[PDB]
């Protein structure tokens, strides 16, 4: 849109807020593994109501999570899919998370820049491979992180996450910190392969965090 | 461009509601749907009015009346006819009346949504014939085409909307339906798709044929 | 209401068109006279910086003449439009354009911009004229937003109405063969007199400076 | 109100008028015309102790050079356009561009920007200084108007230079280039100066020889 | 706001259309077009150094067809040029000259599209149209800035309208070229002038002779 | 957008100035033996991957360009500048002279929304290092020594305090490290700076290894 | 390409070869099936080049389903057939060849045969586009009786096939004969 | 079209949503046989394909366009893959349109919120709902239109994963009827329909509908 | 240059040649990967020119991997064949690629599937098929020794037949033939196959 006398952009600063009020998500990182975990609320009766919240797989060796508008997220993500396929076609080799973070950032920016288009309402974060995570704000900036949290009240999750942070850890145990920061949308990027973690599998852990907080 | 209409806080589109008010503020026409035919009529000094009828032939079968802005009727009628022709070129047969009503409804839709244009100012009646049966569809400015056994469109039709039912009582024959139309409507025009597919406007002499 | 070139006023006036009449009303006078033996458009531009030259009059062919008043830029551009028009017509029809059709062409050109909501109308009225023995002299004045009209001589620009008392002596103005100029130089009480007469060989020409001397030295 | 797509009730356009309220911030530049030579000085404003000040002067063609004084971006765009146009000219006709054809063209571009609503008027006004045969100085107001000149000064406190112009004939001492340039440095009073005429085309004596020439106003 | 643009009222009734009709109704150039028995007259008042010899509202758009026009003049010359374009495209496509109403489909639709489309201003002009039909009956139509193919045995346009409908009625009770043209020239007298019949050659549309203006006016 | 203010300044572009004040600081100093290029690296959050975010970039092999203001608009202008100033060398070996790379970027920067960023492009092309600040306004200018970011508000004086043309690029490194360490809250370390250089000889763009800056301090 | 369409008193029958051989008539395939069902009362039998066959039946699948859903009535054969003629004519090049046959009740039987440009013959009786067409019109012109029971009409159309297939090298194995009645459909394989 | 709210919301879409909540109620149910979808209406339920049908709410006049588009998409997918479109993709298509309109355009967003349900074999019987916003979620039961929560929460308080069509439809009707009135819907306008595998065979004048009209004999 | 594919209830098996002749006169370039595994359970055996089958094969690879990364379900192999059908045929007769292809795959409903296609976009479902000039040779064997119910390995003996046949009496083609072997779980190559 247009600069205010301060030089801050309004549509962007407004645009962030939809993320500043949306379902939380986080990623925890390490060598060959990373735990991406979000949170989405749904009506209990309807088990199928959000098979869509689930963390997206842009490529077999790539994975994404987001917070903000879903209606806009489906768009951005599809553009990302078409683009990883484009790079993977023109190179015959897979897209590195760097280049795709760069592409997506170029998009979100572009809409903020060129006229005729409403700015995005979402904040993205991406895991890929060693393994390294890139968060992308609505402004069009992006940044590497060791750990981060998008969503409503991201600061409590994240600054409490700083209190608990530790770098490389276990394939399973690194999961627990995501919960300690964070029903749950768990997925694990590992072996350059995103995976939809079994529902029952975490249930044991789902018990302890429920009770270590109690006892 | 810019859709000049946009939504209300109350959720309504106010502009199309305005056009509804103009049609309500504009001239009457009737439609009545006999078991074996359909009749549409309307209340239509230097002016040679013989060239001017709200009635119009879209095909050998289909005929229409608008209530609102006459030039708006002109352009809608033009696109409509060009669609009956575009269809009859696309396929080997005459258009079903319901299909033409649907295409007119989409054409009316776009301007109500598409940027930079004032929404159409008029209602429509579309009597017709098809292998299914003798038809009568009114089209709303909103794009809300609707089936009718009978209808009204123009000024002071609130009280007048409720005279039409009586032909269905025991007057489903065309010749008796005629009285239902004119007496409900109590210049004038009448087009009737009868047991034969072709329709034709009754002359003022034949208007005196039923005036007695 | 006054904010659009296009939107009508509640009283049907087009204020935005109406302002071009103000522009032209303040801008430099540019009389064009007609003799009964020719036509003489003239200008009195009122714009060390150069004083030597700033011609307002220009032609579309060696015979037809233009003159204007108002914003310099828009009118110069319309002169370009007329050159391209006369030359287009010469490419199609292997003859020079009648003055009449050119005049209507510029009427349409100037008229077009008024209809467009973003587009800004030109701010310059335009005299266009020609004279031949057979093609009798005529002076079409074009007010912006169309309505070009033929004239026996019209003054345009800032002070034209106070000159019209002089031009209204158009019996005496038609009386002249080559001395209408000398009358004008006192009448008006940078400048660009010209020629389209039999002595002109009907071709347009800047009036000669040593022919300009008799006028100025006449009084 | 508030767009150049509409005239004021006065009959004025405000947006284009704002362009001079842009140009007054710009630093003064001055030009002198000897009968066979033209000399154009600028004034390179220095934003910091460590900045090297920008050059107002350019060099569009062999004998053509210019001195824009308004917002820099429009100025550079006009330069790239005028250069591309002169080169298109020569590339077409194996011939140097007419100076006045160029001025008429660039001025056409100004008007094309100041008429259309979506495109803003330029905040700059060129002071072209050249000749295809006999020396000239053109000025382009940020509109379609352009005027030839004998001597021109413009930008910031150009007012001193303007009032001073009356004190000398543009060619009160044309015959020597040193007389000319000393008139130039008087009229204006690192700072720039440039020379074009007769045998040597455009030239920028910004050498330390110019630094020597600087004392000559006080020598 | 709804008034500033071609859009519906809260009452559901269009504004700017009424304003364009005020443009026509304050144009103050009244014109009476009456059909004659096997003929048809179209008259208008022809309203300084200005030439009455130039002025007219009546205009032919083919040999058989002539359309008096009233309203904003630039729009009139434009709608006429559009009309001529229209008949030329129909003839070119189909080999028949347009029936007057067939020219009114083009006139009235082209004049209509302005009404929905908010940008380009609604048409400011209106007038009759006359021509022999393929049916031997002469055809006299009209149009309004709001779309209208109309239809009449008689009509009036301009500052006067339905004021003169009741006045026209008196001729309507008495409604050959003598008999019909007198109705027209009187209808100007009833409430120089320029008269135009299709029935000179019964199919060709020509304005009646200047010498023969007076004889009806004096009979 | 381009609605000229009565004051005569362009509205929009003058509103867009403030965006660079949001900028974290950087100090480019052209010197007789190269161009030094320092910036804040303390911009980092504790948990972003350490020193994994560069303000300073590289338009071409022998150009390096610290950025002000919005990180995004800068990423774009660097993208197109990389493209163009590469495309210049499409068959002929010479890389674009710095003045003209920067002239491209500005001449585009003139004409959506005006960019919120300012650049500090440097490089060696002519026998001598170049230092070009590009204002968001499209005005383009060659400093001998200059700084960007809001800290450049008062830090600029410090250049005026010390800038002599005659310095070993190492001396210049001390100087720019002086002026930029002054404006930082953290005592400067390699996490507080992301310095880069283009030598008068090597002419190659090179971000310093952290060991180096840790060594000089 | 080999296709037939006999008509009957209360029936229509359609048939084909099932070979889709390639260049030099090597039989690359024997299960190819040109006949298709656009509707319970509407069928098309394509022939000529097979690429253009799948592309064409594919486009019909599209536009007919589209029309049937867009307009509730199952499409009448005159519509599908005139539209078909409209389809081919847009470009000769699209089918380097194709010779559609259209068949079905409308409950008067309707048998029509397009040319590849969309030239069309709305026949009252049999019509036989196909590479072996001359043998087809040859046998069927004389073998044909006006109206028959579906089985005698079946053996009839089968004798036109059994006759033609043994004279042409390009004629297929099998026969996807398809007698039908408004309420029933009887496909068979004959050897 | 309009920009984000200062709080962080969209005006236009909130307006169109305001419009679709005022529409007459449509409802949806899944059982073993196939989705059954109710109505307060004139068909107000349209088929996309054979295997797919959608039941709309909102300014339906603009829904007419999404029915036409929908059908173009499904037939286009069949055109491209020789396989009739899975429901989920079709919903992705329509919501791709809706998001195309809410973001860039200058056109007003569609006033339509509609259900869609159908049997891709791959995923069993499907049910979905859409918003002008472009958000879609799967469902087992829904009650869009007026009294969205009021008609939902009855099922939510009285529902199970599997029923017979013959028993389930009545349970659609307990909400659907008691909300308006106990008998009114089958006294007046009404339109339930289902996909056994294909079409919505129940018809309001159909004798099967008498069972609907007979729910009351069961109800009282 | 010779391509071969054979379906049964226990298998799809795509045997194919590895040679790649720069010049038609000589097989200067060897061991080429004609196959394209486009699915968890669908390989694509292309042939003709190397550049056409490469551009087209990579192309179809992307449109399918895109389609699957998109919708949840994997592309059902007939949709894969027909999509390749539409793509290859999309070209105006002036432009189709010179590319013979054997789609082969597995299905959650329809199980093993095979689709023989041509330079012209001709295509059909079959129990066995071949491409190249060698189509004429192996096909009389493949027809002859075929069992509709055969275990996969005796089919592998049948490809041994076909191969030793093409060696003896054709553009001699001795080098080992790779061949993906479908299973309920996975494909199973044999580059060593001679």
């Amino acid at each position: 849109t247009v600069f205010s006398p301060d030089g801050h952009l309004l549509q962007v600063e407004h645009a962030l807020e939809a993320v500043k009020k949306g379902g939380c998500a986080v990623a925890i990182k390490s060598s060959n593994f990373a735990v991406l975990a979000v949170e989405k609320k749904n009506i209990p009766k309807l088990q199928n109501p959000k098979t869509t919240e689930k963390l997206i797989k842009l490529d077999e060796h790539n994975c994404l999570a987001f917070a903000g508008l879903n209606a806009d997220a489906r768009v951005l993500v599809n553009k990302t899919r078409l683009e990883c396929q484009r790079y993977y076609l023109n190179m015959d080799e897979p897209a590195p998370v760097d280049y795709i973070a760069k592409y997506v950032a170029k998009v979100q920016q572009k809409f903020t820049h060129r006229g005729g288009v409403r700015p995005f309402g979402i904040a993205t974060l991406i895991a890929g491979f060693e393994i390294c995570i890139y968060q992308t704000e609505p402004s069009g900036i992006y940044a590497a992180w060791k750990a981060q949290a998008i969503g409503k009240n991201a600061k409590i999750v994240q600054e409490f996450l700083e209190k608990n942070y530790q770098e490389n850890m276990e394939q399973k145990d690194c999961i627990f910190l995501a919960l300690k920061a964070i029903n749950v949308e768990v997925a694990l990027l590992t072996e350059k392969d995103l995976t939809f973690i079994e529902e029952q599998e975490i249930n044991s852990m789902v018990e302890l965090i429920d009770q270590e907080r109690t006892k | 461009s810019f859709s000049l209409t946009t939504f209300s806080p109350t959720g309504k589109l106010v502009q199309i509601e305005y056009a509804l008010n103009r049609v309500s503020s504009s001239s009457p026409a009737l439609g009545i749907r006999a078991k074996n035919g359909v009749i549409i009529a309307t209340e239509k000094e230097l002016i040679e009015e013989n060239s001017i009828f709200k009635i119009q032939q879209i095909s050998e079968h289909i005929g229409i009346v608008y209530a609102g802005m006459p030039g708006d009727f002109r352009v809608l009628l033009k696109r409509a006819r060009k669609e009956a022709i575009r269809y009859s070129l696309q396929y080997g047969s005459e258009i079903l009346v319901k299909e033409l009503v649907k295409i007119i409804a989409s054409i009316v839709q776009e301007f109500t949504q598409t940027g930079g244009v004032r929404p159409f100012g008029l209602s429509l009646l579309i009597c017709g014939v098809d292998v299914y049966g003798y038809h009568l569809y009114q089209i709303d400015p909103s794009g809300c085409y609707f089936n009718w056994m009978a209808t009204c469109v123009g000024k002071d039709y609130q009280n007048n909307m409720s005279f039409l039912e009586k032909r269905y009582n025991k007057d489903i024959e065309i010749e008796d339906a005629i009285h239902t139309a004119i007496l409900t409507l109590k210049n004038i025009e009448i087009g009737v798709a009868y047991d034969n597919k072709p329709f034709k406007i009754l002359t003022q002499n034949e208007i005196k044929d039923y005036l007695i | 209401y006054d904010l659009s070139v296009s939107t009508f006023s509640p009283d049907g006036r087009l204020y935005q068109v109406e302002y071009i009449y103000k522009s032209i009303n303040n801008n430099n006078t540019a009389l064009c006279l007609e003799c009964k033996d020719g036509i003489i458009c003239c200008c009195i531009n009122s714009n060390m910086i150069k004083k030597n030259s700033y011609n307002r009059i220009y032609h579309v062919n060696n015979n037809i003449i233009i003159t204007y008043s108002g914003f310099d830029g828009d009118a110069r551009n319309i002169i370009d439009r007329a050159r391209s028009e006369a030359n287009t017509y010469y490419y199609n029809f292997h003859t020079n354009i009648p003055l009449h059709i050119l005049v209507n062409r510029i009427s349409l050109y100037i008229h077009a911009y008024t209809l467009y909501w973003h587009m800004r109308p030109f701010a310059a009225s335009i005299i266009i004229s020609s004279f031949n023995e057979k093609d009798k002299g005529d002076i079409y004045c074009i007010e912006p937003n169309g309505a070009c009209y033929k004239y026996s001589g019209i003054v345009i620009g800032k002070n034209k109405e106070m000159f019209k008392t002089e031009i209204e002596k158009k019996d005496y103005k038609d009386i002249n063969v080559r001395d209408a100029i000398e009358d004008i130089y006192k009448f008006i009480l940078l400048v660009n007199f010209s020629w389209i007469c039999k002595e002109s060989s009907y071709e347009f020409q800047n009036i000669h400076e040593e022919i300009l001397t008799p006028a100025l030295n006449k009084a | 109100d508030t767009d150049n797509i509409i005239y004021s009730p006065e009959g004025r356009l405000y947006q284009v008028e704002y362009a001079s309220e842009a140009i007054k911030q710009g630093t003064c530049a001055v030009a002198i015309k000897s009968k066979d030579y033209v000399v154009v000085s600028g004034l390179k404003k220095c934003i910091s102790k460590l900045s090297f000040p920008q050059e107002k002067i350019f060099k569009i063609d062999d004998y053509i050079g210019i001195s824009m004084s308004g917002i820099t971006s429009d100025a550079k765009v006009l330069t790239k356009f005028m250069q591309n146009e002169c080169l298109s000219h020569k590339f077409l006709y194996n011939e140097n561009i007419n100076i006045e054809s160029l001025v008429r063209s660039v001025a056409d571009k100004y008007q094309k920007n100041t008429q259309k609503s979506s495109k803003r008027a330029f905040g700059v006004g060129l002071m072209i200084a050249a000749y295809h045969n006999e020396p000239c100085i053109f000025e382009t107001r940020p509109n379609g108007s352009y005027f030839e000149y004998d001597a021109l000064s413009f930008g910031a406190r150009s007012h001193a230079s303007k009032t001073y112009l009356e004190k000398n004939l543009h060619l009160f001492e044309e015959c020597s280039l040193e007389e000319l340039i000393l008139h130039c440095l008087k009229a204006l009073k690192n700072t720039a100066l440039a020379v074009v005429g007769k045998n040597h085309p455009w030239q920028e004596i910004s050498s330390l020889q110019l630094e020597e020439y600087l004392s000559k106003v006080k020598m | 706001y709804d008034r500033h643009l071609t859009i519906f009222s809260p009452d559901g009734n269009l504004y700017q259309i009424e304003y364009a009709i005020k443009a026509v109704k304050n144009t103050n150039i009244t014109s009476v077009g009456v059909k004659g028995e096997n003929c048809a007259v179209i008259i208008s008042q022809k309203k300084k150094l200005l030439d009455y010899n130039n002025i007219t509202n009546i205009y032919n758009i083919t040999d058989e067809i002539g359309c008096s026009m009233v309203g904003m003049p630039g729009d009139c010359l434009s709608m006429v040029y559009k009309a001529r374009s229209e008949a030329s495209e129909f003839l070119y496509s189909n080999g028949y000259n347009v029936n007057a109403e067939t020219l009114c489909r083009n006139i009235c639709d082209k004049i209509q599209v302005y009404t929905q489309h908010a940008y380009m201003r609604l048409h400011a002009c209106s007038g009759m149209i006359i021509g022999i039909d393929e049916n031997n009956k002469p055809e006299l139509f009209k149009f309004d800035p709001s779309g209208f193919c109309a239809g009449y045995r008689a009509c009036v346009i301009g500052n006067k309208e339905q004021e003169s409908i009741s006045v026209l009625e008196r001729l309507l009770e008495k409604r050959d070229i003598r008999n019909t043209t007198i109705l027209a020239i009187e209808a100007l007298q009833t409430i120089e002038i320029e008269v135009a019949i299709v029935s000179t050659k019964n199919r060709n549309f020509t304005q009646i002779s200047e010498k023969e203006i007076d004889n009806y006016l004096t009979y | 957008v381009n609605t000229f203010s009565p004051e005569g300044r362009l509205f929009q572009v003058e509103y867009a100035l403030g965006a660079i004040k949001l900028g974290s600081t950087a100090v480019g100093i052209c010197v007789n033996d190269g161009v030094i290029l320092a910036s804040e690296r303390r911009i980092s959050s504790t948990l972003i991957e350490k020193d994994s975010v560069e303000k300073l970039l590289s338009i071409d092999d022998h150009i390096g360009c610290a950025m002000s203001g919005l990180m995004a608009d800068a990423r774009t202008l660097i993208d197109y500048a990389r493209v163009e100033c590469n495309h210049y060398k499409f068959i002929y070996n010479e890389n674009i002279n710095i003045k003209s790379c920067v002239e491209l970027i500005s001449e585009l920067a003139l004409d959506s929304r005006p960019f919120g960023v300012a650049l500090l492009i440097g490089g060696v092309d002519k026998n001598g290092p170049c230092l070009w600040y590009t204002e968001p306004s499209g005005t383009n200018t060659r400093f001998s020594a200059a700084s960007i970011g809001s800290a450049q508000e008062g830090a600029e004086l410090l250049l005026q305090e010390n800038y002599k043309k005659d310095m070993t690029f190492e001396q210049a490194e001390i100087l720019a490290l002086t002026v930029l360490r002054q404006v930082m809250e953290d005592k400067l370390s390699t996490s507080n700076v992301e310095i880069c250089a283009i030598k008068k000889s090597d002419q190659t763009f090179y971000k310093y290894n952290t060991d180096d800056i840790s060594r000089i301090i | 390409g080999c296709v037939l369409g006999m008509s009957g008193s209360n029936c229509v029958a359609i048939a084909c070869d099932l070979r889709l051989g390639a260049n030099t008539f090597t039989t690359v395939s024997t299960k190819f099936s040109k006949i298709f069902k656009m509707n319970n009362n509407v069928y098309v039998g394509l022939s000529g080049l097979a690429t253009d066959i799948q592309t064409l039946y594919e486009i019909l699948r599209y536009r007919v389903n589209l029309y049937e859903v867009r307009q509730d009535a199952e499409m009448d054969v005159e519509c599908f057939a005139n539209m078909l003629s409209s389809i081919l004519y847009s470009n000769r090049f699209s089918p380097y060849f194709v010779n559609p046959i259209v068949v079905g009740f409308k409950y008067e039987p309707y048998l029509t045969a397009y040319d590849l440009i969309g030239a069309k013959c709305e026949t009252r009786d049999f019509v036989v586009n196909g590479v072996t067409s001359e043998q087809l019109f040859g046998m069927c012109e004389s073998l044909y009786v006006k109206d028959q029971d579906e089985n005698g009409l079946f053996e009839t159309i089968s004798q036109c096939l059994l006759s033609a297939l043994d004279r042409d090298c390009i004629s297929g194995w099998g026969a996807e004969v398809l007698v039908l009645t408004p309420e029933k459909i009887i496909k068979k394989k004959l050897k | 079209t309009t920009t984000f709210s200062p709080e962080g919301r969209l005006y236009q879409v909130e307006y169109a949503l305001e419009a679709i909540n005022n529409a007459s109620i449509t409802i949806g149910l899944i059982t073993k046989d196939g989705v059954i979808l109710g109505a307060d209406k004139y068909e107000k339920i349209y088929k996309i394909d054979k295997h797919i049908f959608c039941g709309v709410a909102g300014l339906n006049a603009d829904a007419n366009i999404l029915i036409n588009q929908s059908r173009l998409y499904a037939q286009r997918y069949l055109y491209n893959y020789n396989e009739v479109q899975p429901v989920s993709q079709l919903v992705v298509q329509i919501c791709d349109i809706k998001q195309s309109y809410t973001q860039y355009g200058g056109l007003r967003p569609y006033g339509v919120s509609f259900l869609i349900g159908g049997y891709d074999t791959k995923d069993g019987y499907q049910l979905y709902h859409t918003d002008p916003s472009g958000n879609y979620s799967g469902w087992f039961a829904t009650a869009i239109g007026t009294n969205n929560l009021t008609a939902s929460s009855v099922l939510k308080q009285e529902w199970k994963n599997d029923m017979t069509l013959e028993e389930g439809l009545l349970l659609a009707l307990k909400t659907l009827a008691k909300s308006t009135d106990t008998e009114i819907p089958k006294s007046e306008k009404i339109e339930l329909a289902y996909l056994t595998n294909k079409d919505g065979e129940v018809y309001q004048k159909y004798l099967t509908e008498k069972e609907i009209e007979e729910l009351i004999k069961l109800y009282t | 240059d010779t391509l071969i594919g054979l379906r049964g209830n226990n298998f799809v098996v795509l045997a194919a040649d590895t040679y790649s002749i720069n010049s038609i006169i000589k097989l200067k370039n060897d061991d080429n990967t004609k196959f394209y595994d486009i699915h968890g359970n669908k390989c694509l055996l292309l042939g003709g020119s190397i550049g056409d089958r490469l551009q087209f094969g990579e192309f179809i690879r992307k449109n399918v991997h895109l389609y699957q990364y998109q919708n949840n379900t994997d592309m059902f192999v007939k949709s894969f064949a027909f999509f390749t059908r539409k793509n290859l045929a999309y070209y105006l007769r002036r432009n189709p690629f010179e590319v013979n292809c054997l789609i082969a795959g597995y299905d959650k409903k329809d199980g093993y599937q095979l689709y023989w296609c041509d330079y012209l976009s001709n295509m059909d479902s079959v129990n066995k098929g071949a491409h190249g000039y060698g189509a004429y040779l192996v096909s009389a064997i493949l027809d002859k020794y075929y069992h509709e119910n055969l275990t996969v390995d005796e089919a592998l003996d049948i490809f041994k037949l076909c191969f030793e046949e093409l060696k003896k009496r054709f553009l001699l083609t001795q080098i080992n033939y790779e061949l993906r072997i479908m299973y309920d779980n996975k494909v199973e190559t044999q580059y060593v196959t001679v």
